[PDB]
Parts: structure tokens; C-alpha cells; sequence
């Protein structure tokens, strides 16, 4: 699992942590570098956990379709990184699983590939790379879980529950606007049915 | 057994993005070399790019027409130059302790994965030369 | 004309068991968990017709 | 922090820290030494929940047509403790566990000349689970850890909501991975579709 | 009634008892050997009780149909052991009861048999011999009863009530998947009706 | 002293001793060597009867197709047993375990000679009936 | 490099050891003759300086041993730095703790390369040895 605390702090990640800290009434921190601040370290850990969780759900902007994963030419192994939040087939039933940290074809019972496989994959991205609406939802959900675990204030719980629902709604609006899905001509089955 | 610090991919002449599975402390610790008739090492910012922390993007597409069948991604962590050096007056930090431990692990890991620089058993029961010449064999009998 | 089986993810019925079943098979599940996408345009359909 | 690093952390230690964070406790740096009851309890629950969720049965983890070879001399097939589910490939299952060995209840025999083919679920590591399934295991583990070793009832309601969402996202993963179709993917209707 | 505490502990039985102990927040024990631990001894007794109770309910995997019980050649008695959780006839109304620890034919009013009888029998099995889902249900039900009897925590009662229902549900899913029951051709009556 | 050692297989035996020190049980890898190489699983194929021995659930031998068993220590490099967290009490046990884990990988790093050609008494390069590829 | 040799027929004892070592037990001195002789420290060689080893006796090619091998073998089991709680954490001890593993890794990079290695041309440089018992 990718280390969240081992790289440079971005402005957005520092802002995200300060937003999470504010949810229980903690004052903002100037830097994310270790100053023995347990609350900030707890906030960043939940921020990473929520960042992985919402990205793993799958969205049009973050689902990579038709990606080729290449094997090692001398070991014929394709690595299944822990940063692969979801690995699927491009169509039909999926056949690839994680076995020992490498891609495994469960139908053929083999982990050896002579050529790249084409998969529908979600790869973990930085919180900085998320759309603004998705960043807000991640922070809102992280703030809600942060308050639940380390403060537990019931009044804060109720408001953050409402804010997450609104934040998820606005991410749902982003998903459809980005998606541009059409059931007539953008549909896999119906589009063929419209030919006269 | 299976090397995790050296990754080599087939060069098709049209793909320029290659995955980095292994951990690394610095982008300089990642060495990109094109293999073929010769082993040509690439430069950090003129021959390739770190598109993401796990992805290397070549500036130019290389293939058998260029004389390069494979591309190799290998971690070479510095042994003489440690990234973390503790001083008598310095606050001990979790990040500093993590980096010092991980660099030592990577140096040990690169040593344990040195079957690449020799003839070692691959996944099958075969000794693998990994696409290089056994020079100076000279006469045989 | 498109048949889309909507499976409630809060439910307990698995299409893995539904598709592998033979006719007459007894399978765990609840009929409420399985639904189908339906076009709801009858009011507009009557106006257009 | 200098340098643009790319390093990982062990998922089990991260999972345990998520379970400990759920009840408000500081994370631990390590999970060995056998002298930490929090580490022992959280790790045990995480293994218990990981084992339990895998035993439920999913398209990615139900291995179909797996052959289990008997011993050449005793003709016994070991029924492993790590066999979360063992069933026949089709119809009614006929194999049960009898004294740690596969037993054919219909023929009443532990002896097998050749290997049997079964639909088997074999325990996998928490590392080999999909990210959504890792999240559900951690959330479910955090829920029972609070119920057994913290006991705060406001935490219970929160973790009940989280696990319900964690299971729903796992259910969406099952359908996306399964890719099931009642017209052509169906075992029975596909035959009825031939003209 | 089989003694639960007189044999060597298995790893699964050690795991089960510690899971039951965890339900009220008791720390795990290294062994089930006598250390004067009243809580662990109580947990094992409830574990055995729930193990007998769920197995006696009857499932395709543990219901043995067509089993022959042989009599003693010189006494003509077939023993009705306490490990027979259920003993039925293969079809129709059952005729065999327990009378003095031996099989008794209530219709013929005799306990003497010249040859083996064919019965539908449930015989007690080790908790180690249970399917994984059934082991989880046994532990969940044992943990619920353990808390009710020896701690009585009402918050723990509610959660284990929900856990048992989910545990029983997944055991019902196992039993249907294991059974593979068909009302068309696997049916005793309807399959005859399908012949043209 | 060796982190990798091999035992000959007979149908009689199921117990094999571990000479080396391992931090975790998953660091020990059990493999059957014959015409085919097969990695064993922690519980279905074997177990840890004690800290220093492995008992196979099934006996193996020439009839099964494997004449030798290999007990190898593979300490994890990516998954480290110690990760120092900010605001955590710095314990000497954490520092020692981090030092031992890198030691174990480096100790296995000086045992690649078994997975290499090796030299003869004459000083040649002895491929133990193995083809050389690539 | 962790392995180096000196061949000195004339009367000489001093050998400047190139590799850095943490303990004197890590440096092992052998005599490469018809059969190798492992030499104890007290009887055979003194550390005149941390950089220089003064091997008692000539031990020249007049005897069969000819050249002398200076090998570094860092002990994996024994740790020079063992952290204990209640002891001042020293920057020196934190630094040396990493170094011992690195020294073992350095010794590993030479043991594998000894039997066969890779030259500066990116090719596997044989020493003029036939590939015997090779299977087709």
C-alpha cells in the first residue's frame, strides 16, 4: 500500500489535513512534516484511507479501459501492484486475480504471459490529481471518520453525515456530466437496434 | 527467486510507457537502459520522463528497427551515499528512520536480486542469461 | 427492448447463482433484490401517440 | 521531506492501525513481539474477518474445476482447514470432511484412485484481496474489535453504517467482475435462445 | 453425551474458544488445558452445546441417508448412542425410538434385530469437521449465548444477535449451494410427472 | 548457517528441521523439487509443528514426482515489519527488528550461490543438467 | 571491493587492507596455496593499524601459499549495535546499525560475481572456463 507520509507535502494535501483537523476543532498546522502531532498524523492516515476508498469505487475519469499490462520478458510475470484498486476484463467475466502479488489467470490457472494483457484498471492517484468535487468528498468523508474515531461528537457526526451526502451527490453530478452517457446512441445494445 | 528490482519489457516500437513495480527512494536510483545489440542507458530528462511515480514515459519510441528488442527498468540504490545521516543535535523523526531503514533494505534487496548480473535459475529450471552474450568463452572441448 | 437486470447491492441475491442455475433450481435470494430497468415514459408516450 | 519517493507499507500493519484507529488508539509501529494484546487481538480479528468474508463465495475467489490429488499410497485426499468451501462442480455436492480427509458421503469412502474435481474456496492472504474487499474486511474487523474490546455504542452505529457501505461496494465489485448475463451467459436460457 | 474436554485441543477449537472469550472481552488463552480458567471452561461447554445443537438441525452435508446400523449377533441389540443427534427412517413415518440406549421399533414393539436397519441418521461430528461457514455460525451463536449467560452486556447482545442472523444466513446459502436442489427433475414427485 | 537447504524426499518422512532464524512464518518458503517445482501452502500442505520444524500434511516422494524438498528463507523487502509513525514512542525493539529484517535479506543475499552455476574442482562452470537460455 | 590479494615473495608483512570493516573478526586472512590455510589472528597477523595488517612470518612463494587473501566476512548473526531502551540514542549507533547490513550486502555483490559476473561491456565475462555438463 502506497506510503502517504513519505513524499513532499502538496498544498492541497496540507489543506486537506487542516480541513480534517478543523472538523473536531483542531487548529491548522503549517506543515505536514513530523512535529509529534498525533492528531495531524491521524488525519493524514484517514485522508489516505478515504482517498483509496473513493477512488476504488470506479468513475469514468479514473477507470482506465483497454490498458495493456506488460510482463517481464524473462519471468513472464505481470505484477499486480497494491496500487491497482480494481483490475477487470474489458468485457464479459473477469479472469485475472491477485495471487502472490502477480496477475493470475484463474480460468487458465497460469501466471505466465508471453504478451501484455488488456484490462480495465483503476490505479491509485494522488489526492492532488482528484477533481475538485472529489477532493471535497474525500475530505468530507475523512473528516466524518476522523471525528467518529478520535472525538466522537454526536452533533458533529450529524452535520458531517449530511455534508458527505451532499458531497457525494455533487460527485455524482460530476460523474454524469463527465460521463455524458446516452442510452440511445451511447448504449452498447440499443445503438445497434437503431439502424434502419 | 524472481527478481523484483529489475524489470525488462519488450520493445514494440510504438509503446513508450513502462510500469515501475519496485519501490525507490530517488528517481536517480531508477536506471533505464535499452537492450539489443548493445545496452544504451537513457538520460533522466532528455530520453525519458517520470510520467507518474510508477510510470516511465520514453520521449521516443524504440523498437527492433532501432536495434532494441527490450527496455530495462532497474533500481540501483547508492551504497556510498546514504540519504539519511543522523547528527548529535538532530530531532529523531519517523520519516528519517523510515528512509534510513528502507535504503538499507533496497541495498540488501538489490544484492539479493543480483542473479540478473550473473547466470541464475529463472522461474523454470533453466539458467538464464537474460539476453546478453557470454563473452570470453573461447575454445570448447 | 434492452433487458437490464438491476441487482440491489444491499441485497443478498447473487447473479452468480442465478445464471448457473438450471430451471427448477432452488437458490438463495429474495425477489425484491432483483429488479429490471424500465423506461418510465408512458405519460409522454400517450401524449406522443 | 526531500526526494520524490515511491515506497510502500505492509498492508496488514496498515489494516491493524485502521482497526486501532477505529476505537481511537494510536497506531503501532510493529506487529510482532507477542507482548501487545492490542496487536494480538486486532490481528486475530482481521484474520477471522478475512477468513469469513472469503468463505462467503465470490466469482474471483471461487475456483472451479480444481483437482485435488490423493495420496499415492493411502489414497486419502486431505480436507484442509484452509478450505473455506468445498463443493462439487455441478449438482449436489458429495464430499464432506471426515477426520481431516475428503469423504464421499454417497459412496461412503475416503479412498480415491484418481484426483477429484471440486468447486473450492481456498484461503487467500489479505494482500491478495481486491481493494474494496480489503476495505470491507478492515471495516468489519474494526466493527467487531470495537464490540469486543472497546464497547462504545456510538462507535457501533458508525461502524455499522460504514460496513453496510463497505459491503455494498464489494457487491458492485462482484457484479462488475462476474459480468453475468441472463440471456446468453445463463446456463439454461442460452439454450432456449437457439433458433 | 460426548466429552468435549477430554481430548487434545485442535487449532480450530482453540480458535473457537478464544473467539467466544473475545465476545465479552476476555483475552485469548494459549491452551484449553486446565489452568483454572473458569471463563475458558465455560466457553468450551457452550461451544460444545452449540456444536451439538446446530448439527442436530439437519443439513445435506451431515444428514447420512441409507446408513446401516448393525446389531450385535448374540444380543440382537442396536445401540442408540447419545451421539445420534437424529435418527429417522429413510422414507415415510419413522418407526425407531430410543429405549434404554438401544434402538426400539415402536410399531413392532421390539428392540431385537436379526439384521442391520437402514436409517436416516445425523451423527455428531467434531467442530473441526464442520464447514467454515458452519464453524462461524457455531462460534457466533456460542459467543452470543456466552455473553448472555456470563456477562449479559445489552450492547454486545444486540450486535451478536445481528451477527448470528448473518451467520445463519450464510449457512443457509451454503446448504442451498451444497444441496443443489431442483423442483423439476430433482423432485421426488415432479420428476415422474415430467415424463412424456 | 545457511538460509537455504534441501532435504531428500521419502514417503516415510514428514518432518523437516529449520536451521535458520526467521522473523515471520511467511518468510519461510517450502518447495517440492522434482521434474516440476511446486510451492506449498502454509496450512493445506504443511504446518509448523514447532518453531524449528515443518510437518507436511501429506508424505511426498518419487511416486508423487518430487525427490527433494527445499526450505528457503525469503524475508520480505517491500513489506517491512517495522514502520515508524510520527508521534509514536520510539522503542528499541522497533529499531532492532528493522535492523534484523535488513540483515536477513542481506544474509539471503550471500546465499545466491545455490541458485547459480557454481564452479567445479577443476574450476569450470557446471550447469547441473540445466539449459542456458537467452 | 571486499576481496583483494597480495603475492609477495620477498620479506614483507604489511598489507594495506582496502575495505572498511567494523570488527577485527570480520577480516579473515587466508593463504592461497595448493590448499587454502585459514590463519588465526593472535598467532599470525597483528593489526599494526586499522588500515594495515602485519602478517607474521614471510609466508612467501618459497612456501606453497604464495599470495595472501584479505576477505571481509561481516557476521549476520552478531550485531555490533543492539539498541536498548534507557540508553541514549546516539547518532553514531544509528549510523553504524545501517552500515553493518550494507557491508554484508557489499560482500554479497562479490560472492555471486566471483563464479561468473558481468563486465563493463554489459556482457557475462567468462574467465576462460568451459560450460561443462550443459544440457541441450
Amino acid at each position: 500500500m502506497r506510503s502517504y507520509d513519505m513524499n513532499v507535502e502538496t498544498a492541497a494535501e496540507l489543506s486537506a489535513v487542516n480541513d480534517i483537523l478543523a472538523s473536531i476543532g483542531e487548529p491548522p498546522v503549517s506543515t505536514l512534516e513530523g512535529d509529534a502531532n498525533a492528531d495531524a498524523a491521524n488525519a493524514r492516515r484517514i485522508l489516505n484511507k478515504i482517498n483509496r476508498q473513493i477512488q476504488s469505487r470506479g468513475w469514468t475519469f479514473n477507470i482506465e479501459e483497454g490498458i495493456t499490462l506488460l510482463p517481464d520478458v524473462y519471468s513472464n510475470l505481470i505484477v499486480y501492484s497494491d496500487d491497482y484498486l480494481s483490475l477487470m476484463s474489458t468485457s464479459g467475466q473477469s479472469i485475472y486475480v491477485n495471487r502472490g502479488g502477480y496477475v493470475y489467470d484463474r480460468t487458465s490457472q497460469s501466471d505466465r504471459f508471453d504478451s501484455g494483457i488488456t484490462v480495465n484498471i483503476i490505479r491509485l492517484r494522488d489526492y492532488d490529481e482528484m477533481p475538485e468535487c472529489f477532493r471535497y468528498w474525500i475530505v468530507t468523508k475523512a473528516s466524518r471518520q476522523f471525528n467518529n474515531r478520535f472525538f466522537g461528537a454526536p452533533e458533529v457526526e450529524g452535520v458531517l453525515q449530511e455534508e458527505e451526502d451532499e458531497a457525494r451527490r455533487l460527485c455524482m453530478e460530476y460523474e454524469m456530466d463527465y460521463g455524458g452517457y446516452n442510452m440511445l446512441d451511447g448504449d452498447a445494445f440499443t445503438s445497434g437496434l437503431l439502424t434502419r | 527467486n524472481v527478481i523484483k528490482t529489475v524489470l525488462t519489457y519488450q520493445l514494440d516500437g510504438s509503446n513508450r510507457d513502462f510500469n515501475i513495480p519496485f519501490e525507490y527512494l530517488a528517481r536517480k536510483f531508477v536506471v533505464v537502459t535499452l537492450i539489443g545489440v548493445d545496452r544504451k542507458v537513457l538520460t533522466i530528462n532528455t530520453d525519458y520522463r517520470f510520467a507518474t511515480r510508477t510510470t516511465i514515459s520514453l520521449t521516443k519510441a524504440w523498437g527492433p528497427a532501432d536495434g532494441y528488442t527490450t527496455i530495462e527498468l532497474r533500481r540501483v540504490t547508492s551504497t556510498t551515499d546514504r540519504l539519511v545521516d543522523f547528527t548529535d543535535g538532530s530531532i529523531l523523526r519517523a520519516y528519517d528512520l523510515n528512509v534510513a531503514q528502507i535504503q538499507t533494505m533496497h541495498v540488501a534487496e538489490e544484492a539479493r536480486d543480483l542473479t540478473t548480473d550473473t547466470i541464475g535459475v529463472n522461474n523454470d529450471g533453466h539458467l538464464d542469461a537474460r539476453g546478453r552474450r557470454i563473452v570470453n568463452l573461447a575454445n570448447a572441448v | 427492448s434492452k433487458v437490464i437486470g438491476l441487482v440491489n447491492p444491499a441485497g443478498i441475491t447473487q447473479p452468480r447463482r442465478l445464471t448457473k442455475a438450471q430451471t427448477g433450481d432452488f437458490v438463495t435470494g429474495r425477489p425484491e433484490d432483483i429488479s429490471f430497468l424500465q423506461l418510465e415514459k408512458q405519460a409522454d408516450f400517450t401524449v406522443a401517440k
